[PDB]
């Protein structure tokens, strides 16, 4: 409720709302002036996508707070990263990731 | 009167009540998965609204 | 972050009232994109940042661009469901919709008569998150990862081509 | 100064509108759009409940809420893609052989 | 908390599994081979057992916020361990008799064997919440494992639809819980009331949509109508992990959640449950009167005796031996159900492909398999509760802990589905024996035969002398 939030949280708006109307104005202006007169594997990839971005979720609450967490921490990410890299390794050993069969 | 036996036979409507009721029963395994999905609503209907009169 | 609370809880239920009644699979999954970020919105309101920021990323930047990926490349042309619009019809949606509502009347019953101190709203932010994540619930984050492989053997076997 | 009453009954709405859309709707694809509806909104109940008691236990439920969102829906979706290349027809209601 | 050295030993099933499927995923990554996988799979599952004997040599202890392993936990891990074990051993002929890749499998049984002890060992709802799911999701790529199949891809998309919205379900009872107790863990869900205000209305709208959740995944009536249609279309020894470890497990974990929590001794949860045991008995056993296919028969039985083990739990917080009774109940119970889908599985063994059908063909079955009959008329008497077998033990259980808690409708409900149980379990067993017009050579079809054997004999032994049985599941009993 200070005052330097306060306009950070202002200019923060200000920003996205003059930047996504900026967009509208100029889509306006464009229709306005002027004249008149599938394969499976784009599937697997997007799966995979999904899969191993849910994962780096996890890896991305634990990079924040590595010190907090200690060796420990660093132990179970690691076995989290191991059994990420498995997974990986099979995908890519049983034909999966290889787009050119 | 009595040649086909009586007492047999109204010993023997309990198992006809229980094929009735077993033939009655099998009408909602229809196979239709939205169906399915009611029933589990309506169970869930059903259990909360039991909880919440018990209280 | 009240009005930003009620007002992306309101763009989120009219959003996915707007997509469980729409024909256009590709303009209901907009919609449900518009309805995510309103929930991303509503957890920013709260001061839980990290599940929205999750939200955006994963609920409306991975999981659904895989339902897009999907609509896509099945190609949705109106094969003979946009055609019928069965789920208009008053017989098989008025049903549904009493069963609904009285589940929901009954849900807000039981959260009405709750004692309530109101949502601070502080910011609970993603390192104390992160604590308790290789804290307290280790087991859930390595088992979550063996979920996530589960799901992925599961996706390969059945979705692939051949 | 937000009530737990209007979170919590936002997320009940929203779970009630997903239940709806999967019963209502026949085809596969908005079946599957509902179930997302409904695990979003019970994830949300949880931010709620987690953010009214300041702890981050709300927050880690949520992520595993979201961890079997994405599983499940990469699921649904290949079966949803093996039921298109087997049937040409994502009607729910013509896959029903098995029957009492 | 933090995870000392003796914490790593009580989780040493959990290690051991994990680190069965990280070695199982990296040997299917060096070369596919069925024989290596599935041999890598079973001796990971039985050092998961020794792994058990070692964590009973240790101490019971609360091993996280999360985890709590006592010998309540050992006990349903043992089930659950041995009913992977068994599902892999009926799973290799079926899969020797398949065409695509066949090592996923044994991956996804793991996966679900991990989920089953996590739910044994689950006293928090974060980790009920992820045992379900990881029991769930594989069980979802086993039961549609054959989806070139019709109905392995329906059996496949019902039960993945349903479950997804059981977890949903299950999900949003969890959170409004939650918002009513601040905290997660078992023991202190409606610990923050007193002077006759357990009945808080959004714990218990909380704990009925768990309820739905818990009750669609124990086949409990009215979330029961999955279960023939999924026990039917998925590959047979799917169907016995799915009716053994999936129930099991989740029936385990809701014991100790009905056990640990302050609102498990409520009237109105109470009263809740004897209404769904009462209809589950008994329209399991309607259902189960005219049905033709054995694993149809066998689903609506699922039904059945799942009923009479939420009887058992409905008496959990007024009597005692509830638990000993469960623990007995659910041995008899597995035994039963290995050797009754294990003799479906290796009949339909090897598989014959998406397009030949898989009936079962019961009738006749000892004038060409007369140890598979005899096996499956022991089986068919057990689940009858037929006195000389261990689910007349185990009936014998519910019945007494039924009887010293008053649940006198429940007792009658009990009567009256088991004599309509011996109406259709007999049928089973007797067209065993008839005549039929018309309608292997592998050590591996023969270790699945020895096992339905070794069940159907533990079946007879344990029903003439029960002892062993009720002292080992006495000594296993959780913290108090
Ligand atoms: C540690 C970092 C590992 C990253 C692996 C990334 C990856 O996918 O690597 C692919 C690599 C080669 O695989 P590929 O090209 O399919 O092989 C054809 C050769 N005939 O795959 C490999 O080289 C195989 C992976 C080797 C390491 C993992 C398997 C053994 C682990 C033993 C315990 C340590
Ligand atoms: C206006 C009428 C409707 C017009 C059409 C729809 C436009 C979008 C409307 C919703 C989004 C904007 C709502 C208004 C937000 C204004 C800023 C605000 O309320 O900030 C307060 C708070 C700042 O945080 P805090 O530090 O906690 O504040 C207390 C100070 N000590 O803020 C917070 O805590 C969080 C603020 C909200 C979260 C960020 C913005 C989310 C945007 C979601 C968009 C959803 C999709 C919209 C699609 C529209 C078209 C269909
Ligand atoms: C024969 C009768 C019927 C048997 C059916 C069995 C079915 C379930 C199988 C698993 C059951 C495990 C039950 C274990 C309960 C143990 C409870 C307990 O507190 O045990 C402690 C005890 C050590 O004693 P104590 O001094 O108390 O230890 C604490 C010291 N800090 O430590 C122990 O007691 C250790 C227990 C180790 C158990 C190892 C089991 C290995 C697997 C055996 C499988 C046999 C084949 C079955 C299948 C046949 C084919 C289908
Ligand atoms: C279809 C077949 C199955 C039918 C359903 C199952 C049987 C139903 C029996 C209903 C019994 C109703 C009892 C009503 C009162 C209950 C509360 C009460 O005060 O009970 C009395 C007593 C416990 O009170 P207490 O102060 O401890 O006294 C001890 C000395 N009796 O209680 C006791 O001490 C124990 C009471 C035992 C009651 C009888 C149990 C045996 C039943 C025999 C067979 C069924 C009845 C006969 C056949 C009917 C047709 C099939
Ligand atoms: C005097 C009153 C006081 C004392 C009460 C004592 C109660 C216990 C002792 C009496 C029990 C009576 C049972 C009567 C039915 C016996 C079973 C029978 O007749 O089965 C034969 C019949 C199959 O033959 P069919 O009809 O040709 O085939 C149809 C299918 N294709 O099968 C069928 O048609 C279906 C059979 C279904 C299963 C059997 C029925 C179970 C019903 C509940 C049993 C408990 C009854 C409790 C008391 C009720 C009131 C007397
Ligand atoms: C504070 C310094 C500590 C140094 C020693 C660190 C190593 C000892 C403790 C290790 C704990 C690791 C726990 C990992 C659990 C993994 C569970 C996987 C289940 C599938
Ligand atoms: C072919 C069968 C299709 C069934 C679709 C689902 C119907 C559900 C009806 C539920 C009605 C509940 C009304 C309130 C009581
Ligand atoms: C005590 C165990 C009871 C269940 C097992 C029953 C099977 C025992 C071993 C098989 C014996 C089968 C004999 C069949 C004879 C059929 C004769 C038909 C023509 C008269
Ligand atoms: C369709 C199958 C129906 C089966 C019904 C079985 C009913 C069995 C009889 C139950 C009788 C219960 C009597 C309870 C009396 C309690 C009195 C308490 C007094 C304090």
């Amino acid at each position: 409720t200070s005052t330097e939030v306060i306009a950070h949280h202002w200019a923060f708006a200000i920003f996205l709302i003059v930047a996504i109307g900026l967009c509208c104005l100029m889509l306006v202006g464009g229709w306005f002036l002027g004249g008149r007169a599938l394969s499976a594997k784009f599937y697997l990839v997007a799966m995979f996508f999904v899969i191993f971005d849910v994962e780096a979720l996890y890896l991305f609450a634990w990079s924040t707070s590595i010190r907090e967490s200690g060796w420990v921490g660093f132990v179970e990410a690691a076995i989290f990263i191991f059994v990420l890299l498995a997974g990986l390794v099979y995908l890519v050993r049983i034909g999966a990731l290889d787009w050119t069969p | 009167l009595l040649k086909r036996d009586p007492l047999n036979s109204m010993m023997n409507i309990p198992a006809v009540l229980s094929r009735f009721a077993g033939k009655g029963l099998l009408l909602s395994e229809n196979g239709y998965l939205r169906w399915y999905v009611a029933s589990m609503s309506i169970g869930a209907v059903v259990v909360l609204a039991l909880l919440m009169v018990l209280r | 972050m009240e009005f930003a609370f009620y007002i992306c809880g309101l763009i989120a239920i009219l959003a996915t009232l707007r997509v469980i009644t729409h024909t256009n699979p590709v303009h209901a999954l907009l919609y449900l994109i518009i309805s995510l970020l309103a929930i991303s919105g509503v957890f920013f309101s709260l001061g839980a940042y990290f599940a929205g920021a999750l939200e955006i990323i994963v609920y409306a930047g991975a999981i659904m661009v895989l339902f897009v990926f999907v609509v896509m490349m099945l190609n949705l042309g109106g094969s003979e469901i946009e055609q019928e619009r069965q789920w208009l019809k008053p017989q098989v949606w008025i049903g549904p919709a009493i069963l609904s509502a009285i589940m929901l009347v009954v849900i807000v019953y039981a959260i009405l008569g709750v004692n309530d101190q109101g949502i601070d709203g502080t910011p609970i932010s993603a390192k104390a998150v992160g604590i308790t994540l290789f804290g307290p619930y280790v087991l859930a984050v390595e088992l979550a990862s063996m979920l996530l492989l589960a799901g992925l053997v599961v996706a390969f076997h059945v979705g692939r081509e051949e | 100064m937000i009530p737990l009453q209007h979170g919590l009954i936002l997320a009940a709405i929203l779970f009630v509108l997903g239940l709806t859309g999967l019963v209502i709707r026949r085809n596969l694809l908005f079946m599957l759009i509902g179930l997302e509806i409904m695990i979003n909104a019970s994830a949300l109940a949880f931010v709620v409940a987690g953010s009214y008691w300041g702890q981050t236990d709300g927050q880690v439920m949520y992520i595993l809420a979201i961890s079997l969102a994405a599983a499940e829906a990469s699921i649904g979706l290949a079966l949803l893609l093996q039921l298109h290349r087997r049937r040409q027809n994502l009607n729910i209601d013509s896959v029903s052989e098995m029957r009492g | 908390m933090t995870i000392t050295p003796q914490n790593l030993i009580a989780l040493l099933p959990l290690l051991i599994v994990g680190l069965t499927v990280v070695v199982v995923m990296l040997s299917i990554a060096w070369r596919r081979n069925h024989f290596l996988n599935a041999t890598l799979s079973v001796i990971g599952l039985n050092a998961a057992l020794v792994s058990l004997w070692f964590v009973g040599q240790a101490g019971a202890m609360d091993v996280t916020p999360l985890m709590r392993v006592d010998g309540f936990a050992m006990l349903y891990t043992g089930l659950v361990l041995l009913a992977s074990l068994a599902t892999c051993t009926f799973a290799y002929p079926w899969l020797e008799g398949y065409n695509d890749n066949k090592d996923e499998f044994y991956l996804l049984v793991l996966i679900a064997a991990l989920g089953g002890i996590l739910l044994a060992n689950a006293n928090h709802l974060a980790s009920l919440f992820l045992g379900i799911e990881l029991i769930s999701l594989p069980l979802f790529g086993l039961v549609g494992y054959a989806f070139r199949q019709k109905r392995s891809l329906e059996a496949s998309i019902k039960y993945t639809i349903l479950s997804a919205a059981a977890s949903s379900f299950l999900l949003f009872g969890m959170a409004l819980v939650y918002a009513q107790s601040g905290d997660l863990s078992f023991v202190a869900l409606g610990k923050n009331l007193g002077d006759g205000m357990l009945n808080e209305p959004l714990l218990l709208a909380g704990f009925g949509l768990m309820i739905v959740g818990l009750g669609f995944k124990l086949s409990l009536v009215p979330f029961h109508l999955w279960t023939p249609d999924v026990y039917q279309g998925a590959p047979a020894p799917v169907s016995t992990f799915l009716a053994t470890a999936s129930k099991i497990a989740i029936f385990g974990v809701v014991m100790r959640l009905f056990l640990y929590a302050p609102v498990g001794d409520s009237e109105a949860i109470r009263v809740v449950l004897a209404i769904i045991a009462f209809a589950s008995i008994i329209f399991g056993n309607l259902m189960a009167l005219s049905q033709t296919n054995i694993k149809r028969l066998l689903g609506y039985s699922s039904i059945s005796h799942l009923g009479y083990l939420l009887v058992a739990l409905i008496a959990l917080q007024t009597g005692e031996m509830s638990m000993e009774a469960v623990g007995v109940y659910l041995a008899g119970y597995l035994f039963s159900s290995l050797g009754a889908f294990g003799v479906v599985s290796l009949m339909s063994s090897p598989y014959r492909g998406p397009d030949a059908d898989s009936l079962f063909s019961y009738r006749g079955l000892f004038w060409h398999r007369p140890i598979l009959a005899a096996v499956m008329t022991v089986m068919m008497l057990s689940l009858a509760g037929i006195p000389m077998t261990l689910g007349f033990i185990g009936k014998f259980y519910v019945l007494a802990v039924g009887v010293q808690a008053h649940l006198w409708w429940l007792v009658g409900a009990v009567v009256v589905g088991s004599a309509i149980g011996l109406y259709y379990y007999l049928r089973v067993a007797v067209s065993l024996y008839l005549h039929a017009p018309e309608q292997p050579s592998n050590w591996q079809y023969s270790a699945g035969g020895i096992v339905v054997l070794i069940s159907a004999l533990l079946v007879l032994v344990l029903g003439v002398w029960p002892q062993p049985l009720i002292s080992i599941v006495r000594l296993a009993m959780p913290l108090m």
